[PDB]
């Protein structure tokens, strides 16, 4: 009747993170190749910061 | 030839040139000098009116007066609870305002630089419909809760751990939704 | 007795606070240099 | 007709009134300049800003520093388009009204505590962090005087 909805905004998941990844990690200036299984695969328990 | 005025016309054309700006020097002046005859006047609320010509008004701060009106002003306006504006020698009502705006108000209203879209934001595309379930849909089409026969909820708040994208998120609806805020 | 808050450039125009009444804008008085007017600290001023 | 010295008369005469009459109005001027600088009594009030409300037949809603609201039908010596709700003006301490607008005002404990008087000591005398100062300058000094190094990657200092 005051807060009617909870929402909860967890940790990012495995997918969660490679978008947050190809989106932040887009307009740096690349170069070669780029695999993002290893760092998923690294980081857990991580937040978008 | 006929240059004989020339000079004097050259002499002529100069000084009105210089006229125009001492005549515009005499305007500011005027402006300053008209200005400088006025004074400013009391604010306060009214509360009731006792009979035809007598008020009881009440100033923003605490003590109250049993005060006169100007005798061209409306009297159907003045309903308790308006804010008027009194004389500060006599104490008479002089004029009704519209309601204050704080200045803390104001800056509240509106401060937003940023222009965060929902492309920039990933991985919660859940609970972002399930906010915007409450905030956008109600406030356009109202007529389909009616139909089913219940309200739709007020607020809600969002929880987690630090660092998950709240605040990111919340300037991101405000960003992009055509209403007060 | 009052405190200056601060000050501005190529003339006095001192602001000056007080307590309980109101903070004015103020200037020197003869005798006195404007050397040791260093903001932030206690001053006299007038009644009038 | 042939040329008539009329002409050259009537010129001179316009000319002299005219010098004459901008000579009277810039006396004018010096007089009344005068009489505004009689009303600029030196003690002001200091005040806040609420309100500059427009009206139909610009009129400013303030609030003094000694605690009391005034509405003022005309603002005064200074112009409305450079005035916020929440500013901070000088106003005449008996007809109220705004005769100047004031610098921002902070808080001396705020003030008090920038530093004025430079340490001397250099990075010469300290042993055995090197990591450490590598690791702080990069952080705090380069993003300022090499700031070109940083947008042309497309990467955010930290
Ligand atoms: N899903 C996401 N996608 C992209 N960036 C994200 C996401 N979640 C968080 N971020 C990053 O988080 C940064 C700041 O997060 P934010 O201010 O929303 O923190 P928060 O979750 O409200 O935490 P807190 O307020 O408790 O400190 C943003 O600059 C952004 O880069
Ligand atoms: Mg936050």
């Amino acid at each position: 009747g005051r807060l009617d909805r909870k929402i909860h905004i967890d940790l990012p998941n495995e997918q969660a993170r490679l978008d947050i990844l190809k989106i932040h990690a887009g307009p740096i200036t690349k170069h070669g190749e780029i695999d993002y299984e290893a760092i998923v695969k690294l980081s857990d328990g991580f937040n978008g910061a | 030839k006929l240059l004989e005025h020339k000079e004097i016309d050259g002499r002529l054309k100069e000084l009105r040139e210089q006229l125009k700006e001492l005549t515009k020097q005499y305007e500011k002046s005027e402006n300053d000098l008209k200005a400088l005859q006025s004074v400013g006047q009391i604010v306060g609320e009214v509360l009731k009116q006792l009979t035809e010509e007598k008020f009881i008004v009440k100033a923003t701060n605490g003590p109250r007066y049993v005060v006169g009106c100007r005798r061209q002003l409306d009297k159907s306006k003045l309903k308790p609870g308006t804010r008027v504006a009194l004389d500060m020698t006599t104490l008479t009502i002089m004029r009704y305002l519209p309601r204050e705006v704080d200045p803390l108000v104001y800056n509240m209203s509106h401060e937003d630089p940023g222009n965060v879209s929902y492309s920039e934001i990933g991985g919660l595309s859940e609970q972002i419909r399930e906010l915007r379930e409450v905030i956008e849909l109600p406030l356009t089409n109202p007529e389909l809760f009616q139909r089913v026969g219940i309200i739709p909820p007020k607020g809600c708040l969002l929880y987690g751990p630090p660092g998950t994208g709240k605040t990111l998120l919340a300037r991101a609806v405000a960003s992009q939704l055509d209403c007060n805020f | 007795c009052t405190k200056i808050i601060n000050a501005d450039s190529e003339d006095p125009k001192y602001i000056i606070n007080v307590k309980q009444f109101a903070k004015f804008v103020v200037d020197l008085s003869d005798q006195v240099a404007p050397t040791d007017i260093e903001e932030g600290m206690r001053v006299g001023v007038d009644r009038n | 007709t042939r040329l008539l010295d009329s002409e050259i008369k009537i010129m001179k005469s316009e000319v002299l009134r005219v010098t004459h009459e901008l000579q009277a109005m810039k006396d004018k001027i010096k007089e009344n300049s005068e009489k505004i600088k009689v009303n600029k009594t030196l003690p002001y009030l200091v005040s806040n800003v609420i309100e500059l409300l427009d009206v139909d037949p610009k009129c400013a809603v303030i609030k003094t520093s000694t605690r009391q609201t005034y509405f003022l039908p005309v603002i005064g010596l200074v112009d409305a388009e450079k005035l916020k709700p929440g500013d901070l003006v000088g106003v005449n301490k008996d007809s109220y009204l705004i005769l100047e607008t004031l610098p921002t005002e902070y808080d001396s404990r705020v003030k008090a505590m920038e530093v004025d008087e430079r340490p001397t000591e250099q990075y010469s005398d300290i042993g055995g962090l090197d990591k450490q100062i590598q690791e702080l300058v990069e952080a705090i000094v380069l993003p300022m005087n090499h700031k070109e190094k940083f947008e042309n990657l497309g990467i955010q200092p930290p």
